[PDB]
């Protein structure tokens, strides 16, 4: 898995990978890691496929619940402190988990890595999974908050190839998103080896 | 004093029957079910012109696809729609799909005769709900409109007013209703019959109206759109 | 039990035209030694339905207990309903896995056999809730020695006779003295058809030593 | 790896904490703070393990805070130290322990400054000076060369540098910046970062 | 230790070695492996020392208050059923293995052996403890159907002889007992008194 | 009086008034008839509509493929006795791969129910069950009551107005088990339609009718798919 | 160390069409070295519309087939209608993770139609993790079949050839190739291959021999 | 007042709330049980409310164990809980000592039982009396009867419910200890049919069971032919 | 523990306690509250004067948060159980919403509280 965001000026991009391992089997190319908590914010997940999905799911589930409650949008920060509060309780249990929670709230863009270690940090740029690093390197080197749309989409998409490529974990396609003031987009869906072709 | 579980010699409960009493103290509701979709009206009952009028809430959101409509003791009915809320949030978590209204109507139902003071937890309910509700939504089934009262009968309704005017306004929707009545019309024939009942003169802010279509999620309308219904009647 | 004391070894089974057969020896072993030599290892449960089980004892006489009261229960009522061959095989099942899932078993393989409504009955279950139904059974040793001659007489000729069943047990009784260590000559054989169950015993099989002198 | 150091003098505490979050071979934040306010004159910071640091402090935030809504007026440093050292080695010996190492400074309106000590242990010792991390094996002897306990705020703030370039120098972590605060008889004050 | 019981016709005999041990220290060197459960039923005792004595304990309890209450002296069955029961629920936490014998006016002298375990299964005669193993093979070849109670007891004794001489976890002195409907006769063999077979020398 | 209020109170003439005040739950509700042949057990039911714009209460419930009720009286405790039910059944399957016996559950309903009638505080449950099943005896018609008594039954009505089915069926029951499916529903209508006032006639709006037997799990049929029953009531 | 697992064996494969749903599976019970029956299937009949195949420790098989009909029994009580296959699939998911620190081991796929009509597969690990996928292959030989599927099913790694639609005759001709060729190399695959079409007229059934050593 | 729980005392001594119990007892119809040389035989006069009933329909004589036989009398769903109570103890008594359990014995265990709902304002008594009967080779035949307030006795011959002091004469007139269980199940149904006053309750079905050295100590239904027989030699002694 | 139903239905539909309860918030010192443009303000009567009162302990105007306070009239030992809990209740929130409460929702969670106080057992 390589999954990474960040904020920028127009908002936050989101970017995966969609493959799946047991082992070194290759279980699938079609994965979707990058999940719909509501309109306006989205979860990624890297580590154990059915902690992630389920644990996000039960995320989207009391979002709603608040937004019910309290007749309004659940804020980013709490988004992502809700799921840190529940996944807090079973450490040491086994669960491997890696999220980013990928919104715009009242306080603009927002970005938060949560995980099943216990962390819960805000941050402009972050990449999570076995393939991450090597996503930081080219992420890292084409970064600005100051991006252009259309620029930000080639870097997210670059840095998820070049993952794909060095990391035997990571590989399908890439998935992108934006998240935008007025609620997130699907932005495109491109298989490695269609990129392989165009990047030489 | 008897208890709270004490059959009457007709072979009613007490408490049930004093119970449905306290809805004949709350404001007039009236639901709708039509082809086109369901539209829920509720008389907000303004007691001083100090009183924030939105702050008064007998139309509320279940899920995008179910509203409800409330009358009686209103504090009561705050447990009972939470409980409706988690419940089509847990469908949704564990089947992916959307619960249906009479699903929605059951699960709130079975809470209804929950009390007594010598089976359960350490302060568990006392006594039933003084409140009745309208579940009005959209499902597989097309729209629907569910009753509920504090004995936890539940049963799909055409059309029906709960509340103090409820005689009135269900004799008023009997001569109007048919089956292929369009939804604008259900509309109009519930603040027609809305006016009629209400001691206060009817006006944009002290009624609520909300619907829900195959097409569109649960709408309350605003103050203008409201306005808009109000100048033909 | 997480440590097996007095042991059962092999039970066998196999369905003939009209019923069904199993057999078991009469030993409870203690490690190597055998210990006691005159124990039965098979259960009638009711009229349709028999039992026979392998490994820990204690556990089985315990199963016998509770399976016991349980068909007591049930003849109270009087009401024209009895548990079937199925039926017991489906509660042991239950039984044993619920048992497994608490890490804490009931350390027995058994074979129930059955005759209902016409149908022979032949289920197996074990202590960790595998179950399944098949022509023959054979747990322990049995699974490796006897088991391959009775799929092998079973694939020539599916409908067995319950003469030819019966001789089919003794020939598989006799290769299992020859070559388990935790066996016994003394056994049981019960059998269910249309009638009940009945179930016979001490009985030996002949053997042949002759290979004692073919060494040179 | 986390650094928190704190300073104390005659009227002031200085104290300062490493701005990484890292994780594996990556540093993932390079602007995290590590500090708490507890009230108008109290900080507690706090570093060790994930999840447990977090949880531990805002719940005795919450508490602290709780305390000055209840009765009008805010627990002192020295009380909120007890406090805090009561919860964590109550939670010792239970179900769930904390994994947590701790500073508590803080200025009191009749006492003055105090700098106080946490281990994971909740053994609790007030200290005119202390540090936490693998790079307090690096910097209590530069405190102890230079510390005097009438020291000014300008020369804390100039030892603490001292400090924090011989983790640039001799340390094998990289950890290029740091938040500094201060507290008084006017509260909390934030000092420019220290960075390299 | 080396335990054993023998049923005749009218009741039964049963027998022990004397030997505590912990490790190979002798804790104590004349010790009552056979303990009164009722008026007419003992038990053998091996094992964990604890173990038996709180089991024991426990039993003779539960079967006082039983045979109040029923106004009738207990069975040698039920007995045997209280010690398997408490011996199977508890296998796990348990180093029991027990011989219930004695007589009751329903089913006469009667022997059951609960093992480690805890199942039950009753018997002609019955051996147990460590000690049993070198006897195997002498009470396999040495018992008679119809033995007289006199007969018995010398059988018993032999046996847990036997076993005593080559067994360093058995020994002392050997305690007999013999229960019938007329009461119970125990006796103790000691020294010189206990059977006696050469070492073969050459 | 002072022994009127209490499940716990007999009163002088050996009588407990609470339970028999919860029998009169279910005397009000709507009627409902059971019946049964040598192959198939019938409920029908007479379904109360509040208004005229109203659908028609619930009055028949599946409880497994084998089993089905009707039910008067309290309809909150109808449907907790209802889910009860449910369980039992599912329980047996689960653990014995089998149906429940119809006799089995309906004595589990009779310990069930029995327990509040002692105890302070508790109260009888108010509602009277019909219940059509199919086992290995063949089919069944019981009748559970607020008392926790039971009944095994050759054909029952209960609710209101029930006297006058219950006349019907005696004159109509040596008939019973030799009748194809059509003859006894037909039966089963004519038996609820002598509770009705006399202007007023059975419709596919207030008739609901559940069957069971040898070939068939247990099915509801309500609204249009009545109207098959209803003509050839000539 | 009592384990409370052991491995029974078993290959399970489903196919979704355009108006068909295929689940098949070998028939072979194994345990060690040793075959516990040959006449074992591990597909279950759910609803007319859905079939679910099961392989890995036959005790959690057999129990979680329970629980589910079960619970499909329930549903259907509360709700007045039958599951459709993807709340099966998500209600499935549901149950494996309520076992998450001590699971049911089971590799199991869902084949049935969607509520348009069209063939629909979902497959998951044993702690619920899941998908909708076109085609896909569990159990013993998945690595063995799954390949061969992705060539022939997905047209992965050919140039210039027309992705036609899947025909059932096609996919039955591949399902029966698959096994064949598994039977050959997986020691635990053998004996029988069971097949399951499910379509709008129902659910049938064909069964195929393999070798049995 | 001092009638209204069985944690009260009246002013004389009384429980009157166990007295009430009783009462709904004295207004059941008749059961009766008869111990004689090689068994125990009950018989019922089984009220039919109703012809849409079934043949069998409420039973009032159980199997609480293979050996042991229940007759009841008074409120049904009560006698129905202590059947089951009955069965609970006879199960619960083979698991623990390892043999079927004594008659006497089971009568004491359940009449405490009985008892303790004759003590509280939390519950209230049963209103059921009702008989046990078994036989073995060991113990022979035995007859116990237990009411509402917990009492247990044995007897050679009972009745309970609204003719038993009319059934008790007439059993008066036995030479029960000579007689054979065959014997006496033609003296039960006849007993029944004395008793019954048919102008004031229309319709009844007699009940009989037995057990005894004809059952092998089994608690049986007496067969559909003897029974007929029964009451066919009963209808003509009536004359 | 006791469990006696104290809230109960009468014939009519009223809830005798919550009437009484009412009576008793009618016998209490006035309070009054006026939502300014960007001021809130909230005065109180009296109660007693007394001379020799500390008057800082018996203030009726309390602070919940920073940013919320509240007047009551009524039963002035019930206020301040009911003013506790609503201050635990915002420290909560700031703790899992990172946000100070609106004054909705704790006004929400107060409303809700004294709702279940009319429907629990033995209170
Ligand atoms: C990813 O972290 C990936 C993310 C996940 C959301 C798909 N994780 C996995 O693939 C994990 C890695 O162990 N696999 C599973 O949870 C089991 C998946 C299905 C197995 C079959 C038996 C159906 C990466 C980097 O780990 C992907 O390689
Ligand atoms: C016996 O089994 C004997 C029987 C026992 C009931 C007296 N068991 C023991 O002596 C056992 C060890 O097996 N010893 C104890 O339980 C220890 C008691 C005292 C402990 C302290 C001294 C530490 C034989 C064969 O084991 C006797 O050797
Ligand atoms: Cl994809
Ligand atoms: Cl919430
Ligand atoms: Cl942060
Ligand atoms: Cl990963
Ligand atoms: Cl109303
Ligand atoms: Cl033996
Ligand atoms: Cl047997
Ligand atoms: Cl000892
Ligand atoms: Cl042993
Ligand atoms: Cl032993
Ligand atoms: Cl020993
Ligand atoms: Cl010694
Ligand atoms: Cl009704
Ligand atoms: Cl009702
Ligand atoms: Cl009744
Ligand atoms: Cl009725
Ligand atoms: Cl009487
Ligand atoms: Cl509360
Ligand atoms: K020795
Ligand atoms: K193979
Ligand atoms: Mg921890
Ligand atoms: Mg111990
Ligand atoms: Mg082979």
């Amino acid at each position: 898995t390589t999954t990474l965001a960040f904020k920028f000026r127009h908002g936050v991009i989101v970017a995966a990978d969609s493959r799946a391992t047991a082992g070194a089997y290759i279980a699938s190319q079609t994965v979707k890691k990058v999940i719909e908590i509501n309109p306006y914010l989205l979860g990624t997940m890297a580590g154990g496929a059915a902690d992630c999905s389920f644990w996000e799911r039960l995320l989207a589930r009391q979002c709603r619940i608040y937004e019910l409650r309290n007749k309004e949008r659940i804020s980013v920060a709490a988004a992502s402190k809700l799921l840190a509060n529940m996944v807090y309780q079973y450490k040491g249990m086994g669960l491997s988990m890696g999220t980013m929670i990928c919104g715009w709230d009242k306080r603009g863009p927002g970005l938060y890595y949560v995980d099943s270690e216990g962390n819960r940090i805000s941050g402009a740029t972050f990449s999570v999974g076995s393939g991450s690093v090597y996503a930081y390197g080219v992420m890292d080197r084409g970064y600005s908050y100051d991006l252009e749309v259309e620029q930000a989409y080639d870097l997210a998409r670059r840095a998820i190839y070049q993952a794909t490529y060095r990391d035997a974990y990571s590989g399908g396609a890439v998935n992108l998103y934006h998240v935008r003031e007025d609620g997130w987009i699907r932005v495109s869906s491109d298989n490695v080896a269609d990129l392989h072709e165009k990047y030489s | 004093d008897r208890g709270v579980n004490t059959f009457s010699p007709e072979g009613r409960l007490f408490q049930v029957e004093y119970a449905i009493e306290a809805i004949k103290l709350g404001s007039t509701a009236i639901g709708i079910q039509t082809s086109e979709g369901v539209c829920l009206a509720v008389e907000k009952r303004i007691t001083s012109p100090l009183m924030e009028p939105s702050s008064i809430e007998k139309i509320v959101e279940i899920d995008a696809h179910i509203g409800c409509a409330m009358s009686g003791l209103i504090a009561d009915a705050k447990t009972l729609i939470d409980k409706a809320r988690v419940e089509t949030q847990n469908h949704w978590f564990t089947y992916n799909e959307t619960m249906t209204v009479e699903s929605v109507t059951q699960a709130v139902s079975n809470l209804a005769l929950q009390f007594g003071e010598e089976d359960a937890d350490p302060g568990a309910m006392s006594r039933p709900f003084g409140v009745a509700l309208l579940f009005g939504g959209v499902d597989e089934k097309g729209p629907q409109l569910f009753h509920m009262d504090p004995s936890g009968t539940f049963v799909q309704c055409d059309a029906r007013a709960i509340g103090s005017a409820s005689e009135g306004a269900q004799s008023s929707l009997q001569e109007v209703y048919h089956k292929s009545m369009t939804l604008k019309e259900a509309i109009k024939s519930s603040l027609i019959i809305l006016k009629q009942v209400m001691e206060e003169k009817l006006n944009a802010t002290n009624i609520e109206l909300a619907t829900v279509q195959p097409g569109q999620n649960f709408h309350m309308f605003t103050k203008e759109e409201l306005e808009e219904v109000i100048k033909d009647i | 039990t997480q440590n097996p004391m007095v042991t059962g070894t092999s039970v066998l089974g196999v369905k003939f035209e009209g019923g069904v057969v199993i057999a078991a020896d009469m030993l409870g072993s203690y490690g190597s030694l055998a210990r006691f030599r005159n124990i039965s290892r098979i259960m009638r449960v009711n009229n349709s339905t028999m039992l026979g089980a392998s490994g820990d004892y204690a556990d089985f006489q315990y199963l016998k207990q509770v399976l016991g009261q349980m068909v007591i229960d049930e003849e109270l009522l009087g009401d024209g309903h009895s548990y079937s061959p199925r039926a017991i095989h489906s509660w042991l099942t239950r039984a044993m896995y619920s048992r497994r899932s608490k890490m804490n078993p009931l350390w027995n393989t058994m074979v129930i056999g059955g005759y209902a409504d016409g149908e022979s009955f032949l289920g197996y279950v074990d202590m960790l809730g595998v179950a399944y139904e098949a022509p023959s059974l054979a747990t322990g040793y049995g699974a490796y020695l006897a088991q391959p001659l009775l799929r092998e007489v079973l694939e020539k000729q599916p409908v067995l006779s319950q003469t030819e069943a019966r001789d089919l047990v003794e020939r598989c009784m006799r290769v299992l003295y020859y070559r388990d260590a935790r066996s016994y000559n003394r056994f049981q054989i019960a059998t269910v058809t249309e009638k009940g169950v009945e179930i016979e015993g001490p009985l030996s099989t002949e053997t042949n030593w002759d290979i004692a002198h073919m060494i040179s | 790896m986390e650094y928190l150091i704190g300073i104390q003098g005659p009227d002031y505490v200085l104290v300062a904490s490493d701005r990484v979050a890292a994780s594996n071979i990556v540093q993932m934040k390079d602007d995290h703070d590590k500090m708490f306010k507890m009230s108008e004159k109290i900080l507690l910071l706090c570093v060790g393990e994930a999840g447990d640091t977090v949880q531990f402090a805002e719940y005795i935030q919450k508490n602290v805070q709780l305390y000055k809504m209840r009765n009008g007026y805010e627990l002192s440093p020295t009380a909120a130290a007890n406090f805090t050292r009561r919860n964590l080695a109550d939670c010792l010996r239970s179900r769930t322990p904390y994994h947590v190492n701790l500073l508590l400074a803080g200025y009191d309106e009749h006492e003055g400054p105090a700098l106080y000590y946490m281990d994971y242990l909740a053994a609790l010792a007030k200290a005119p000076f202390a540090a936490h991390g693998y790079g307090a094996f690096l910097t209590l002897s530069i405190l102890d060369r230079y510390y005097t306990p009438t020291i000014s705020r300008e020369r804390a703030v100039e030892l603490l540098r001292k400090c924090l370039e011989e983790l640039q120098k001799r340390f094998i972590l990289n950890l290029p910046t740091f938040s500094v605060r201060i507290i008084d008889k006017n509260g909390i004050h934030d000092l420019d970062n220290i960075s390299f | 230790t080396t335990i054993m019981a023998v049923q005749f016709d009218g009741g039964v005999v049963l027998g022990a070695d004397s030997r505590t041990t912990t490790g190979s220290y002798i804790a104590n060197r004349v010790t009552d492996k056979l303990t009164p459960i009722h008026d007419r039923i003992f038990c053998c005792r091996s094992g964990s020392a604890a173990d038996t004595q709180a089991v024991a304990d426990a039993v003779t309890y539960q079967l006082g208050f039983h045979s109040i209450e029923l106004n009738e002296p207990p069975l040698v069955h039920t007995a045997a059923s209280l010690f398997k029961e408490m011996c199977y629920r508890y296998r796990e936490d348990l180093m029991a293995g027990i011989i219930i014998a004695g007589w009751d006016p329903q089913e006469g002298g009667q022997v059951y052996s609960v093992p480690m375990g805890g199942m039950m299964v009753r018997q002609s005669f019955a051996i147990g403890g460590s000690g049993s193993s070198y006897i195997y093979g002498y009470v396999d070849a040495t018992y008679r159907e119809g033995m007289t109670k006199e007969e018995c007891l010398q059988f018993t004794a032999n046996a847990l002889a036997l076993a005593m001489e080559r067994d360093g976890s058995s020994g002392g002195v050997i305690r007999l007992a013999a229960i019938a409907e007329s009461g119970v006769e125990r006796q103790v063999l000691l020294g010189d008194q206990i059977p006696k077979f050469a070492v073969a020398t050459l | 009086n002072q022994y009127d209020n209490d499940v716990t109170v007999w009163s002088p003439q050996g009588r407990i008034h609470q339970i028999e005040y919860a029998m009169e739950a279910v005397k009000q509700g709507s009627a409902t008839v059971g019946l049964k042949s040598k192959t198939h057990a019938v409920l029908v039911a007479l379904k109360r509509a509040q208004s005229e714009l109203a659908a028609h209460q619930k009055k028949i419930l599946h409880v497994d493929n084998h089993i089905g009720i009707s039910i008067a009286g309290l309809t909150a405790d109808a449907r907790l006795l209802c889910n009860f039910m449910r369980q039992e059944c599912l329980d047996s399957r689960f653990v014995f791969d089998r149906p429940l016996p119809v006799s089995r559950l309906v004595s589990l309903i009779g310990s069930k129910t029995q327990i509040p009638t002692q105890r302070y505080g508790r109260r009888p449950y108010g509602v009277g069950l019909l219940i059509a099943g199919y086992d290995d005896m063949g089919p069944h018609i019981f009748q559970t009551c607020p008392s926790a008594n039971y009944f095994d039954c050759r054909a029952m009505s209960i609710g209101a107005r029930s006297q006058s089915a219950r006349t019907y069926l005696e004159r109509h029951m040596s008939e019973f088990m030799e009748c194809n499916l059509n003859e006894l529903v037909k039966h089963g209508l004519r038996a609820l339609r002598e509770t009705l006032p006399a202007e007023q006639d059975l419709t596919t709006k207030n008739v609901s009718i559940g069957i069971v037997g040898k070939d068939l799990e247990f099915t509801i049929y309500d609204d249009d798919d009545v109207s098959p029953f209803l003509e050839g009531l000539e | 160390r009592f384990s409370p697992y052991v491995f029974n064996g078993g290959t399970i494969l489903a196919i979704a069409g355009e108006d068909f749903a295929i689940v098949a599976s070998d028939t072979r019970l194994s345990e060690g070295f040793s075959i516990h029956t040959r006449d074992s299937p591990k597909c279950y009949k759910l609803t007319d519309k859905t079939v679910i195949g099961c392989s890995g420790f036959h005790g959690d098989c057999l129990t979680l087939t329970k629980i589910i009909e079960a619970r499909l029994k329930m549903y259907k009580h509360s709700n007045n209608k039958a599951m459709t296959t993807g709340a099966i699939a998500a209600m499935l998911s549901t149950i494996l993770y309520s076992r998450r620190f001590f699971p049911y081991y089971v590799y199991n796929i869902i084949g049935g139609l969607d509520e348009e009509g069209k063939g629909a597969v979902y497959s998951f690990d044993p702690v619920g993790s899941y998908q909708r996928d076109s085609f896909k292959a569990g159990g013993s030989a998945s690595a063995m079949l799954q390949p061969l599927l992705d060539n022939q099913v997905g047209f992965k790694n050919m140039q210039n050839v027309e992705h036609v639609p899947l025909s059932l005759d096609r996919a039955m001709r591949l399902v029966k190739d698959v096994f064949i060729s598994a039977a050959e190399r997986d020691v635990y695959t053998g004996d029988a291959l069971r097949i399951c079409i499910v379509t709008k007229e129902g659910i049938r059934e064909e069964t195929v021999s393999l070798r049995k050593d | 007042g001092y009638d209204l729980s069985a944690s009260t005392f009246s002013p004389d001594g009384r429980v009157f709330q166990v007295e009430y119990a009783m009462k709904a007892v004295e207004n059941s119809s008749t059961a009766i049980g008869i111990r004689c040389k090689d068994g125990v035989v009950f018989g019922v006069e089984k009220l039919v409310l109703s012809k849409l009933y079934e043949e069998g329909s409420n039973k009032r004589l159980f199997n609480v164990d293979r050996h042991v036989g229940m007759a009841v009398a008074g409120l049904l769903a009560d006698a129905r809980s202590l059947a089951d109570i009955a069965r609970e103890e006879a199960s619960n008594f083979r698991s623990n000592f390892g043999y079927n359990i004594p008659l006497k014995h089971l009568a004491d265990r359940v009449a405490m039982y009985v008892h303790a709902y004759t003590l509280y304002s939390a519950v209230r008594p049963f209103g059921c009396s009702f008989m046990l009967g078994s036989y073995s080779v060991n113990d022979g035949a035995q007859l116990y009867m237990i009411d509402p307030s917990g009492v247990s006795y044995g007897y050679w011959g009972c009745a309970i419910g609204k003719a038993r002091q009319a059934a008790k004469t007439e059993i008066e007139k036995l030479q029960m200890k000579e007689m054979t269980c065959r014997d006496i199940v033609k003296e039960v149904a006849k007993i029944i049919y004395i008793v019954h006053d048919e102008v004031k309750d229309k319709a009844f079905e007699l009940e009989l069971s037995w057990v005894g050295e004809l059952t092998n100590g089994r608690h049986e239904i007496v067969p559909k032919d003897i029974r007929e027989e029964a009451e066919k030699y009963a209808k003509e002694s009536l004359k | 523990s006791y469990d006696r139903a104290i809230t109960v239905f009468s014939p009519d539909g009223h809830l005798f306690q919550v009437e009484y309860a009412q009576e008793a918030v009618k016998k209490g010192s006035t309070a009054v509250g006026v939502r300014g443009r960007d001021i809130v303000v909230l005065g109180v009567e009296k109660k007693s004067v007394a001379k020799l009162q500390d008057e800082r302990t018996v203030r009726k105007i309390c602070a919940l948060d920073d940013n919320v306070c509240m007047a009551f009239a009524g039963l002035t030992a019930d206020a301040r159980i009911v003013i506790n809990r609503a201050r635990v209740e915002c420290q909560s929130h700031r703790l899992t919403v990172e946000d100070p409460v609106t004054v909705e929702y704790i006004t929400r969670y107060i409303a809700s509280l004294k709702q279940r106080y009319t429907q629990s057992n033995g209170r």
